C-alpha cells in the first residue's frame, strides 16, 4: 500500500510584510491498498505548528 | 502537532483522500539568505508489524 | 436457490446442436454471469439439445 | 407554512401519537419600533409563549412567572412535547424608564429572577419531552452569567422518555420503565454515569458545545431630537468551550450515550445500557441487564446476573466479559447489510468458546475479532 501527495496539495503562498492577511493551505495525501490483503492501518501527520 | 487517524478496515483495491486543511499566517518568517522558506508535511502509514 | 439452467437448443456447430448455459445466481448487486456450458452427443446436428 | 412538515415528521418518527410543541415568540421588531415612536414602550412585555396540540401539523397548563408546564395525559396515549422555538427564562419580566441625563431616557429591561428553573409534569401517559432548544443560560448586556437555567421533569405512571441536553437535569421518573437519551452528544463530548445505590449521578463534559443562551439586545430610535433607547431580551447561539454539568437521575433504568466516548454504569436493577457510536465502556452491575456496545472499540462488563450481549457484525474489535452466572452473546439481531454480502458471500461468524474468539469477518480481516 502506497501514500502520495496529490497535485491540488497547495504549491505556492507569497505574502507582504505590510499587511497582515491570512492564507489556506491544504496537503492532500492519497492512499491506495494496491495489494491483495486488508487490512487496519493507523496514518500519522507530522505538522509544524510554532 | 501529530495527528494519528486509526481505520479499522482498509479495503482491497480501494483508495480515498485525506486532505490536511487549516489557515496560516505569516509572522514566523526568517529572513534568511535564501528568499523562501519550504513548510514540509510528512504522511507515513503505520501497521502491526507482528 | 443456486442455479438457473438456460437453454439454447438452436445452437449451430458443423457437429453439434443444442447448448445449455449454467448461471450461478448474482450476489447482492453484482453481475450475472455465465460459468460452465453443457454439450449434447458428437455427430448429431438439430438434435435440438435444451429444447 | 411548513412547519406542518416537519411537525408531521417528529410525529411520524417517535412513533408518537400526538405532538405539543411549546412555541415562543419574541416581540416583532415592529411592535417594539411603535412602542418606541409612541413613547408607551415600559407596560410592553417581549416574549410570549402559547401551547397548542398539533396532529399531522393541525389542532397543557402553563404558568411563565413560575417556571411550570403542567401537561394532562391518559394511559395509553403515546405523545411528545417537543419545543418548536428556544424556550425563553422562568420568572417574570419588568422594564422601568430612568432619565439618563443628556440622553434621554434610555434604560428598560430587567428581570425579577426569583427562580432558576423550569418544571415539566407530564401527568399519566408514554410521555416524550425534548430538551433540545431550551435556554441553559442567562446573561446581562455585559455579557456575566447570572444563573444556569436547570430543566426539571416529573414523570408519573407509564413508560416515559427524555432526550437531554447541555442543561442541569434533574428527572424524576416515577413509575414504569424510564429512559434517558444522550444521543445529541457529539463526538468530542462523554458522559460518565456513576451509581449512588437507586440514584444517578451523570457528569458530562462536553468540549466546544453549542448553547443557547439569553441576553439583552437594544434597538434605538431618533425621532427628530434628543434619542430615546429601548431593549429588550434576544435568545442566540454560541459556542462556550469547555462546560462540566452533573446531571442527577431517579427512577432510570435505561440510558442512551452520545456519539463519543461513554462510561456507564448501572445498578442491582436491569438495566438497558447502550453506548451508540464511540468507544464506550458499559458496565452493567448485578441483575439480569442487557448491554449494547455498538459501534467502535467497546469494553462491556456484565457482572452478575444472566446478561445479554447483542452485536452487529462490524468491523470493529470488542471486549466482552460475561461475569458471574449464564451469559448469552447473540448475532441475529441485525440484518446483514448489502456490502457484507458482496464482500463475504454468505459466510458469517466462526466462534468458538474455547479460544474465546468470534470471527466476524474471516478471512478477509484478522482484527474484527469480539473476544469473550
Ligand atoms: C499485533 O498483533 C499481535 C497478534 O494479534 C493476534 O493475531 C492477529 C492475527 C489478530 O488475529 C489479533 O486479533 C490477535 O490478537 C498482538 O499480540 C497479541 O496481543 C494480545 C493482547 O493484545 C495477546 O493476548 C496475544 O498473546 C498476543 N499474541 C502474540 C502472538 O503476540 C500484538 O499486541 C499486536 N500489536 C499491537 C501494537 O497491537
Ligand atoms: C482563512 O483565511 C481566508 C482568507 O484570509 C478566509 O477567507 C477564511 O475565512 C479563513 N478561515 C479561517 C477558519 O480562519
Ligand atoms: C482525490 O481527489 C482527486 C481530485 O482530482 C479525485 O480525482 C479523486 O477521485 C479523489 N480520490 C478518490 C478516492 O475519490
Ligand atoms: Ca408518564
Ligand atoms: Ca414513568
Ligand atoms: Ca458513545
Ligand atoms: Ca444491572
Ligand atoms: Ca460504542
Ligand atoms: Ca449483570
Ligand atoms: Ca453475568
Amino acid at each position: 500500500m502506497v501514500v502520495t501527495s496529490h497535485g491540488v496539495s497547495t504549491k505556492y503562498l507569497n505574502f507582504t510584510a505590510s499587511e497582515n492577511t491570512s492564507r489556506v493551505m491544504q496537503h492532500q495525501y492519497q492512499v491506495s491498498n494496491l495489494g491483495q490483503r486488508s487490512l487496519p492501518i493507523s496514518l500519522v501527520f507530522l505538522v509544524p505548528v510554532r | 502537532q501529530r495527528i494519528q487517524c486509526d481505520i479499522p478496515f482498509f479495503g482491497i483495491q480501494e483508495e480515498f483522500n485525506a486532505t490536511l486543511k487549516g489557515n496560516l499566517s505569516f509572522d514566523w518568517y526568517i529572513k534568511t539568505s535564501h528568499n523562501h522558506l519550504l513548510i514540509v508535511s510528512t504522511a507515513e502509514i503505520l501497521f502491526n508489524d507482528s | 436457490t443456486d442455479l438457473v439452467l438456460i437453454g439454447a437448443p438452436h445452437y449451430y456447430e458443423q457437429t453439434r446442436g443444442g447448448q445449455v448455459s449454467v448461471c450461478p445466481l448474482p450476489r447482492g448487486r453484482a453481475r450475472w454471469q455465465c460459468d460452465a456450458v453443457l454439450y449434447g452427443e458428437q455427430g448429431q446436428p438439430w438434435g435440438r439439445f435444451g429444447a | 407554512d411548513g412547519l406542518r412538515k416537519m411537525l408531521a415528521d417528529l410525529q411520524a418518527g417517535w412513533n408518537a401519537s400526538s405532538v405539543i410543541g411549546v412555541q415562543t415568540t419574541e416581540i416583532s421588531k415592529s411592535a417594539l419600533e411603535l412602542a418606541a415612536i409612541t413613547g408607551n414602550a415600559d407596560n410592553l412585555k417581549s416574549v410570549d409563549v402559547f401551547v397548542d396540540r398539533f396532529v399531522q401539523g393541525e389542532r397543557v397548563v402553563l404558568d411563565v412567572a413560575a417556571g411550570g408546564i403542567d401537561i394532562a395525559s391518559r394511559k395509553g396515549e403515546r405523545p411528545a412535547l417537543t419545543f418548536i422555538t428556544p424556550l425563553a427564562a422562568p420568572g417574570e419580566e419588568q422594564r422601568r424608564r430612568t432619565k439618563t441625563g443628556k440622553s434621554e431616557f434610555t434604560t428598560f429591561v430587567e428581570i425579577v429572577g426569583k427562580q432558576d428553573r423550569w418544571r415539566i409534569r407530564d401527568g399519566a401517559a408514554d410521555t416524550t419531552i425534548d430538551l433540545a432548544k431550551v435556554v441553559s443560560q442567562l446573561v446581562d448586556a455585559n455579557g456575566v452569567l447570572k444563573h444556569s437555567i436547570k430543566l426539571d421533569v416529573i414523570g408519573g405512571d407509564g413508560d416515559d422518555v427524555v432526550l437531554a441536553n447541555a442543561s442541569r437535569i434533574h428527572y424524576d421518573g416515577g413509575a414504569g420503565t424510564n429512559t434517558v437519551s444522550y444521543a445529541a452528544l457529539g463526538r468530542q463530548d462523554s458522559i460518565t454515569v456513576s451509581a449512588d445505590g437507586e440514584r444517578f449521578n451523570v457528569r458530562k463534559q462536553l468540549n466546544n458545545a453549542n448553547v443557547y443562551r439569553e441576553g439583552v439586545a437594544t434597538q434605538t430610535t431618533a425621532y427628530g431630537k434628543r434619542t430615546e433607547n429601548v431593549q429588550y431580551r434576544h435568545v442566540e447561539l454560541a459556542r462556550v468551550g469547555q462546560l462540566v454539568e452533573v446531571d442527577t437521575l431517579e427512577h432510570v433504568q435505561h440510558i442512551i450515550g452520545g456519539a463519543g466516548n461513554d462510561s456507564i454504569t448501572g445498578n442491582a436493577h436491569d438495566n438497558f445500557l447502550a453506548g451508540g457510536s464511540g468507544d464506550d465502556r458499559l458496565d452493567g452491575g448485578a441483575g439480569n441487564d442487557t448491554l449494547v456496545g455498538g459501534e467502535g472499540q467497546n469494553t462491556v462488563i456484565g457482572g452478575a446476573g444472566d446478561d445479554v450481549f447483542l452485536q452487529d457484525l462490524g468491523v470493529w474489535s470488542n471486549q466482552l466479559d460475561g461475569g458471574a452466572g449464564v451469559d448469552t452473546v447473540k448475532y441475529n439481531v441485525h440484518q446483514p447489510s448489502e456490502e457484507r454480502l458482496e464482500r463475504m458471500g454468505d459466510t458469517g461468524i466462526h466462534a468458538d468458546l474455547q479460544k474465546g474468539t468470534v470471527e466476524k469477518w474471516p478471512a478477509l480481516n484478522l482484527f474484527s475479532v469480539d473476544h469473550v
